[PDB]
């Protein structure tokens, strides 16, 4: 029951990494 | 072997067995 | 100074700061979960 | 258009309905008083409520031979 | 063989066809 | 703007995102399937395939795995009792891994279809506006449905290429996965005959192939086009959801009544089998034979298989749980360890009494002892004051044969009352309770939970079909009326 | 501790995450 | 006449008074 | 503005080209009638078989049909 | 046409219905199902 | 239609003759709604005066036996028939109407024709809404009565042993069925049932409060005390002071409606949600899946002889209900339960 | 049609509907708490 | 289900309240 | 443990009743 919590926390962390990399705010260059 | 003895044996247990629901018009 | 409050301010938190907050919470949870679960 | 006002107040409508409504009432009276409902219906009369064989409530307890079963368990 | 249940089924279906024809006639007879 | 209950109407007229969201729904469903059977394998106890089967542990997708041909596992055990020496690639969690990799591929395809939405395939060369060639799309899809149905009915269930299906004996004792030959007659339309399923799928596939070819050929007419709201994709939506709660009512009915593709061995019994005395009648005529020719009821009860007595138990009934008696049946009553034999009760003069079987409708039932002629001889006394039916004054002893207790006659009133209360539920079994912290009440079978969920889903989809029918025929006056 | 830690972890991973989501959406919907 | 309103009124007018007279006879039925 | 052109899209374009092409007249309503009534009587046949409302020489609608 | 008043017709129909209701309530103290 | 010639055919003539103004609208939906509803009401009204239950349930359920209006009922078929449809031509009756009545087959006949009448009535609502072109929210709200009808007259008997446990068409028979769910199912403690009763009493709340508020915040439009004639069928102005209503309910209740459209739609929303959740609850009951026992409370009541609660009182009263039900409500079980085994308290 | 999508949409919900949703969830929890607890 | 009820009730509270709060502040951010 | 959850969620329910009563959206006369 602890292992599922650990795996969920890590897959959420990788989700946040993928989200921050691929759906970031574009630089405005204005 | 006899179906009438097993009929009277199932009856005190339940009165909804298929063999009790079939060919019971004689009773 | 008047009936409405003159110190009316808008709170900002952009998407990069959202990224940092989400990562901070998730990494802190990953680090401290083994100790909270003991 | 006859919107339910002149119809009921019309003597022509009333005269032709001075016979049909009492005829239907008399026919409905006789349909129960003569026992035709009991005959064509299969409902038991209080005098033939019970048979001599069974003193209790009837039980069909069948699915396929229930026709001849209710034939032999009804009031004939 | 041909069961009485199947015979009653055939009679019921032709009766339903008769009912449909009667519905059509009653609605077209204004 | 669009409220929270209209958010998905951002993709009503965008086919690229329609395909994308269909792809990711497919991905989520496949991933759930894989994760669910991984969880079921992780929590499954194969310790006793007979007295603790999968439907006694609340296994939901695993019986469906065992229905189509997947019986072995990579853990070296098979549910039928044999040892999977070479289970092959297609095990339970192997199929889970297949579902997971399929889910990943579908998710990647969904992201691709979302980022690439402006596909000229969705643009007709006539005018360039957004449109879908619904008659040809349906003709193609019906052709693929017919081809897949014909293949599944000609190679999978026939066993010339596939594994066939799981067919069991009428009373659910042996059970096996084997090829099944088609039944082309009225027996093929027998719902409890497994020989009709290959013939059904073959004929359905042939008819679907021909209908799809005719759809690919002939175009529809103007009258139905302006009648059924053919121009709207919501018409396809309403018709498809109508078809799926049609199928939901079909599957709920076939699971609650039992059929050829609904084995008792895999999905648990039905409440109608208990209410019709099916297993009890089987046991008792297996006793009448080999008791009418010598070797009386003192022995040969051990000749009765232990699975049959487990089937003759109201705790095995799928309709004895509750809405919120949550989880496995073993968490409800404990895991069965052994059969103690059929209880024969006899009073002080010699006639053989029988305990009344508990109706499915009752959560509690009084314990009575009835003669062969059908009149109650004894009861558990509630009042115990001026009562002349109590066992303590009638003198009924209980005897057991062919089980862990054989030939042992109890005369003590407390133990004969307790075992009469135990036999009130059907057969007599011992249950281990402290290993899973059993509460005591009965739970519900996976078949019962399946039927309940699909009936609720079918009602909700009937409401959805009414709403989408209103949406289809009334696509012109949503925001308001013509005010004239 | 087997499930109280689970509840603590759940509260910790939601409450500030939800608060950050409130602020982020409050800024994102404003141009 | 025999209009739609005519049939609609008559199909609920004739049998209800028929059974109404039936109940009227049926009240005075003795034991 | 054009869409995204791809080889498989150019290949399966005639599958989605005639969006709304129809023929005049009522079409095939007589086969609607006959096919829909055939599906109806078929569905009633299976309903009454599964309901034990129809009895044949080969159907039992009970578990012994598993034999 | 209007020779018999509509209020008169309604009065006759209402008195018929009310007397019939009184007859039906009388039928609960005699006849079948009257506890005697 | 569609600026094409469209030569008039049999379908066109039928549609033109069908969708038109009459005293009773026939239309296409009248091909089913009128005969099915007529058959259903005729069968029920015949059953409550004629059909004896002495061979189906062994009871009295019509005026021909001396029953009153409530105790008269169209009685369900016997449980030995299972879930058979009991055709008059079928193997149960085989063309004999007289004994088809004694079989209780008209219960299935009237229930089937009433289901088709419900379908026809919804189709009539849809056809009228199409004929004169406004939104079919009447059919949207009518989706819940048919859900209740299906879930209690078909889903429950099909889940249980047979039509005998289905409700019978009659007020006292409905009362028997209601007490049957009270005892066997603990229908009061069912969550979806509490969802439904909350929705229905809230619907009564909204109907009463809306009628009273509208009739109590009306504009003048008067120079006469009878405000009913103050309304004109052709006007494009409000007749009741909604802003006054909003202030009154904001100061009385704390919250108030700011939109007539959302007010009326929530008035639609409360009973349809209640009836749909009640339908889901009785669907759950159809497979003996009840909110009967609270496991922890029954455990602490078992190991605590002093722990008395209203819930445990309800539980005990329900097994008492069922113990008194079985013998006189289940003839096909022929449960000859003696007097002593019946649970009872001191005295009485 | 073009590279950006024409169905670029904003989703809105006022605080009154917030009150409706949050009270719906809260009373649903009230109703189902004793059942999931059992 | 002593604390399984805790985690189920917790998530049943959390997911809709965070969802509704996110979309509400989306509404309220744009005036 | 259950009493704490019941009390907390019920006082939250009555508190959000208070919030919806006093801190509601003020309607406009325009
Ligand atoms: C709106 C018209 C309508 C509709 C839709 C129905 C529908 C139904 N009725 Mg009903 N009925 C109607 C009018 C209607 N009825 C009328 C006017 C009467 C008074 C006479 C009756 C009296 C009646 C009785 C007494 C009973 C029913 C029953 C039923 C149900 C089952 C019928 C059945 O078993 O076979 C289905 C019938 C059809 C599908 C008809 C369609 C005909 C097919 C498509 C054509 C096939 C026939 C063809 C000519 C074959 C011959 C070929 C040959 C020349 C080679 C069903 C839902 C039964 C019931 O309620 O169950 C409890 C029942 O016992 N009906
Ligand atoms: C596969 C079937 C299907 C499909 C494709 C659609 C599609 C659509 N529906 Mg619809 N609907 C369906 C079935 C379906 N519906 C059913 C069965 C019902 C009866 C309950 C409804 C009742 C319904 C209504 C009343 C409305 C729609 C509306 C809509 C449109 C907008 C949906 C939206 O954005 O709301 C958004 C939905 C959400 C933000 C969340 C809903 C999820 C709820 C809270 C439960 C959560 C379920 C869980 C997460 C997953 C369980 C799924 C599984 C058990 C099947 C859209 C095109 C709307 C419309 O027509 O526009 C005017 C409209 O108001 N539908
Ligand atoms: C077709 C849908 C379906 C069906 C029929 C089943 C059936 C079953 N599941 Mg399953 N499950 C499903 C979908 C389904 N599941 C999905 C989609 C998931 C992923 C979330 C799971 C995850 C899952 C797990 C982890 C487990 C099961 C288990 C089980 C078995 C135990 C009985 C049970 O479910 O408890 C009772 C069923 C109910 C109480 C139904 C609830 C009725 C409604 C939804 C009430 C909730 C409404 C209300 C608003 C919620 C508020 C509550 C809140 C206050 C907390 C059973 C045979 C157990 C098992 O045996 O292992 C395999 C098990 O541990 N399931
Ligand atoms: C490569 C294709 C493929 C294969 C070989 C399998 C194989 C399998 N899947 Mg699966 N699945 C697939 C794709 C596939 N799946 C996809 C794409 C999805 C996402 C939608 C799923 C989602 C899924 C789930 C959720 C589950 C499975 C499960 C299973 C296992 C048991 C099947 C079962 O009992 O369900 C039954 C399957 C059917 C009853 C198919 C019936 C098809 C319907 C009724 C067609 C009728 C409508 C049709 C249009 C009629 C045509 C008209 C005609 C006239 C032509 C099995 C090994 C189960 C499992 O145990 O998990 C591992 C399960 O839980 N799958
Ligand atoms: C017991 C309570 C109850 C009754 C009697 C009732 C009655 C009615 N509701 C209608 C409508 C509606 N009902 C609605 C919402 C609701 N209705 C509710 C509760 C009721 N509604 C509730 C709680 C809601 C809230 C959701 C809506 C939204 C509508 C409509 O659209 C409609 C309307 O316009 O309202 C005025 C009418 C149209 C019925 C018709 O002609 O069908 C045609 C079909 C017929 C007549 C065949 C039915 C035969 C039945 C099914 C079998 C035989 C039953 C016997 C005749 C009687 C048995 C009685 C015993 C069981 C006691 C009808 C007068
Ligand atoms: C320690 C503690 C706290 C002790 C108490 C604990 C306790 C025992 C708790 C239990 C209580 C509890 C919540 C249990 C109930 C559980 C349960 C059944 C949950 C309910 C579930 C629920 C969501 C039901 C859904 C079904 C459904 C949708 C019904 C909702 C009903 C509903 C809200 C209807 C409105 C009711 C009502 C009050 C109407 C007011 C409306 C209104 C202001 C109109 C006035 C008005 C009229 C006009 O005409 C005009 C013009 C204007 C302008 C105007 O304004
Ligand atoms: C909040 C949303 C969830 C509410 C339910 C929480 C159940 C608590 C729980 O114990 O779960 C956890 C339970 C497991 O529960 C545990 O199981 C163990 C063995 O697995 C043991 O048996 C334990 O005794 C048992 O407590 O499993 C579930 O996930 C429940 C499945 C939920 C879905 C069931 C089918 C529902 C289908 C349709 C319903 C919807 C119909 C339409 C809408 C109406
Ligand atoms: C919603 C939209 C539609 C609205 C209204 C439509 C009205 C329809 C009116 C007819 C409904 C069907 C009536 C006959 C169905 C029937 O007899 O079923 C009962 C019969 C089976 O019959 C039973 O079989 C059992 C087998 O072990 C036992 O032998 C029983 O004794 C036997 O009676 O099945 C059918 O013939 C049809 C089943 C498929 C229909 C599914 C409907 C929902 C079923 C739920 C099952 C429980 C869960
Ligand atoms: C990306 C990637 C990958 C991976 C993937 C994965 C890992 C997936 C998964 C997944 C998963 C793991 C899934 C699962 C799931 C689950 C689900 C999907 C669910 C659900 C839900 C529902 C539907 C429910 C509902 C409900 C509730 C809430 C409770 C009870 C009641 C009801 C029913 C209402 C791969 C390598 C392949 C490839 C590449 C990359
Ligand atoms: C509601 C209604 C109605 C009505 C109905 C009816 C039915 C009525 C009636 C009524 C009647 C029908 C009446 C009558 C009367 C009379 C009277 C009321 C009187 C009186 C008085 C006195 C005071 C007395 C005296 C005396 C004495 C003392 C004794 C004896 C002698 C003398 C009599 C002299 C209508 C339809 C319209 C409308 C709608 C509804
Ligand atoms: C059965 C059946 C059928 C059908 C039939 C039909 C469709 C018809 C009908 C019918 C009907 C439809 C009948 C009826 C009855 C009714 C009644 C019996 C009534 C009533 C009412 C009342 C009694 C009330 C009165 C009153 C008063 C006195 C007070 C105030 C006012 C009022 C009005 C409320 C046939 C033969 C085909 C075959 C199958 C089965
Ligand atoms: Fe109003």
């Amino acid at each position: 029951m602890e292992a599922l919590v650990y795996t969920f926390l890590l897959i959420g962390t990788l989700g946040i990494i993928f989200f921050s990399i691929f759906f970031r705010e574009p630089p405005r260059i204005a | 072997q006899r179906v009438r003895t097993v009929l009277d044996m199932d009856d005190p247990a339940k009165e909804e067995t298929v063999k009790e629901l079939r060919k019971d018009i004689n009773n | 100074m008047a009936r409405p409050n003159p110190n009316k301010q808008v709170v900002e938190l952009n998407r990069s700061s959202l990224y940092w907050g989400l990562l901070l919470i998730f990494v802190l949870a990953v680090l401290f979960s083994s100790y909270i679960f003991n | 258009e006859r919107p339910f006002s002149d119809i009921l107040t019309s003597i022509r409508y009333w005269v032709i309905h001075s016979i049909t409504v009492p005829s239907l009432f008399i026919a409905g009276w006789l349909f129960v008083s003569t026992g035709l409902a009991y005959d064509v219906f299969g409902s038991p009369r209080p005098n033939e409520y019970f048979t001599e064989d069974r003193q209790d409530a009837p039980l069909i307890t069948d699915r396929f031979n229930a026709l001849e079963q209710v034939k032999k368990l009804s009031a004939q | 063989s041909v069961t009485p249940s199947l015979k009653n089924f055939l009679l019921s279906l032709v009766a339903g066809a008769v009912v449909l024809a009667a519905i059509a006639g009653a609605v077209t007879a204004v | 703007g669009l409220p929270w209950y209209r958010v998905h109407t951002v993709v009503i007229n965008d086919p690229g995102r329609l395909i994308s969201v269909h792809l990711m729904h497919t991905a989520l469903v496949a991933g759930w399937a894989g994760a669910m059977t991984l969880f079921e394998i992780a929590v499954f106890d194969p310790s006793d395939p007979v007295l603790n089967p999968m439907w006694r542990q609340g296994m939901f997708v695993l019986p469906f795995l065992t229905r189509l041909g997947v019986t072995q596992s990579w853990g070296g055990w098979t549910i039928s009792g044999e040892t999977s020496s070479n289970p092959g690639i297609w095990s339970y969690e192997g199929a889970a891994a297949s579902h997971i990799v399929l889910s990943g591929l579908l998710f990647l395809a969904s992201v691709w279809h979302w980022v690439y939405w402006d596909l000229e395939l969705f643009r007709d060369p006539r005018t360039g506006k957004t449109a879908l060639d619904l008659p040809k799309i349906f003709g193609i899809h019906l052709f693929l449905a017919g081809l897949l149905c014909f293949g599944f009915g000609a190679f999978h269930v026939t066993g010339v290429f596939g594994p066939g299906i799981w067919v069991s004996d009428p009373y659910g004792l042996t059970g096996s996965v084997q090829p099944v030959a088609p039944s082309w007659g009225a027996e093929g339309f027998d719902p409890y005959n497994p020989g009709g399923v290959p013939a059904h799928h073959i004929a359905a596939g042939i008819l679907g192939v021909l209908a799809g070819l005719f759809h690919l050929c002939v175009r529809p007419s103007i009258r139905l086009y302006f009648g059924l709201s053919m121009g709207s994709i919501e018409s396809v939506l309403s018709s498809s959801i109508a078809a799926v709660f049609w199928a939901a009512f079909v599957v709920a009915g076939t699971m609650w009544y039992g059929s050829a593709a609904t084995p008792i061995e895999l999905f648990g019994p039905t409440r109608y089998q208990w209410d019709q005395g099916f297993f009890q009648q089987e046991i008792q005529k297996r006793v009448a034979q080999s008791t009418s020719e010598g070797l009386s009821v003192s022995e040969a009860w051990a000749k009765i298989p232990e699975k049959l007595a487990f089937y003759d138990y109201i705790g095995n009934n799928p309709a004895k749980g509750g809405l919120f008696r949550t989880g496995a049946m073993n968490s409800g009553d404990g895991i069965a360890v052994g059969w103690l034999g059929h209880a024969s009760f006899k009073d002080q003069e010699g006639r053989e009494l029988f305990v009344r079987r508990m109706p499915t409708f009752f959560e509690t039932f009084p314990v009575v002892l009835i003669d062969k002629d059908g009149v109650v001889r004894a009861d558990v006394p509630f009042r115990k004051a001026e009562s002349k039916y109590s066992i303590e004054q009638v003198g009924v002893s209980v005897t057991f044969y062919g089980g862990e207790l054989n030939g042992l006659t109890f005369t003590d009133p407390s133990t004969v009352k307790k075992y009469a209360r135990k036999a009130q539920l059907g057969e007599i079994f011992e249950f281990d309770r402290s290993t899973l912290q059993s509460d005591g009440v009965f739970r519900s079978s996976p078949r019962g939970w399946f039927t309940f969920g699909h009936l609720s889903f079918a009602l909700l989809f009937f409401f959805g079909h009414i709403w989408h029918g209103s949406r289809t025929i009334f696509r012109d006056v949503f925001a308001g009326i013509d005010e004239d | 501790v087997n499930i109280l830690g689970l509840t603590a972890t759940a509260l910790f991973i939601i409450i500030p995450t939800s608060f950050l989501l409130i602020l982020y959406v409050k800024t994102a919907a404003s141009e | 006449i025999f209009t739609v309103r005519w049939l609609a009124i008559h199909a609920i007018a004739v049998p209800t008074i028929f059974f109404l007279g039936a109940i009227t006879a049926m009240q005075f039925i003795q034991r | 503005e054009p869409g995204i052109v791809t080889p498989l899209g150019t290949l399966l374009r005639p599958l989605n080209s005639e969006a709304g092409k129809v023929l005049p007249g009522w079409g095939t309503t007589v086969l609607m009638a006959v096919a829909i009534l055939l599906f109806a009587v078929f569905l009633l046949i299976i309903l009454e078989i599964y309901n034990s409302s129809l009895i044949l020489d080969g159907v039992t609608n009970s578990w012994e049909s598993l034999a | 046409i209007g020779r018999i008043p509509l209020w008169l017709v309604g009065t006759v129909v209402g008195l018929l219905a009310i007397g019939l209701l009184a007859i039906f309530f009388y039928g609960s103290y005699v006849g079948l199902g009257s506890s005697l | 239609i569609g600026t094409y010639q469209e030569k008039r055919t049999w379908f066109d003539d039928a549609d033109d003759w069908l969708r038109q103004d009459r005293f009773v609208f026939v239309g296409w939906s009248g091909l089913l709604l009128l005969p099915c509803a007529y058959f259903a009401v005729g069968g029920w009204l015949t059953g409550c005066t004629f059909v004896t239950s002495w061979y189906t349930h062994g009871l009295a359920s019509s005026y021909i036996e001396g029953c009153n209006f409530l105790t008269a009922a169209v009685s369900t078929p016997a449980n030995s028939l299972g879930h058979s449809l009991l055709f008059v031509w079928g193997p149960e009756a085989q063309g004999d109407l007289t004994r088809w009545f004694q079989l209780g087959g008209l219960w299935a006949f009237v229930a089937l024709h009433g289901a088709f009448g419900l379908i026809g009535f919804m189709l009539r609502q849809f056809e009228i809404a199409r004929s004169v072109n406004l939104r079919p929210y009447n059919a949207i709200a009518f989706s819940a009565p048919i859900a209740v009808f299906v879930s209690v007259f078909l889903i429950y008997p099909l889940g249980q042993s047979g039509w005998f446990f289905a409700p019978s068409f009659g007020v006292a028979s409905i009362f028997r069925f209601i007490l049957f769910f009270q005892g066997f199912h603990n229908w009061t403690l069912n969550p979806f049932h509490m969802m439904g009763v909350a929705g229905v009493l809230g619907a009564a709340l909204l109907c009463a409060i809306h009628g009273a508020t509208v009739e109590n915040t009306l504009f003048e439009d008067g120079d006469g005390a009878n405000t009913f004639r103050a309304f004109n069928p052709t006007q494009a102005e409000e007749t009741y002071s909604m802003v006054t209503a909003n202030r009154f309910w904001s100061q009385i209740f704390g919250v108030a409606f700011s939109n007539k459209r959302w007010l009326h739609f929530f008035m639609l929303f409360v009973p349809v949600t209640g009836l749909w959740m009640s339908a889901l609850g009785v669907v759950g009951l159809a497979l003996n899946l009840r909110a009967y026992d609270f496991v922890s409370q029954e455990i602490r009541a078992a190991e605590d002889p002093e722990f008395e609660t209203f819930y445990t009182k309800n539980i005990l009263l329900n097994e008492g209900i069922r113990a008194w039900m079985a013998a006189q409500d289940q003839p096909h079980e022929k449960l000859t339960l003696p007097e002593e085994v019946l649970p009872r308290g001191n005295a009485l």
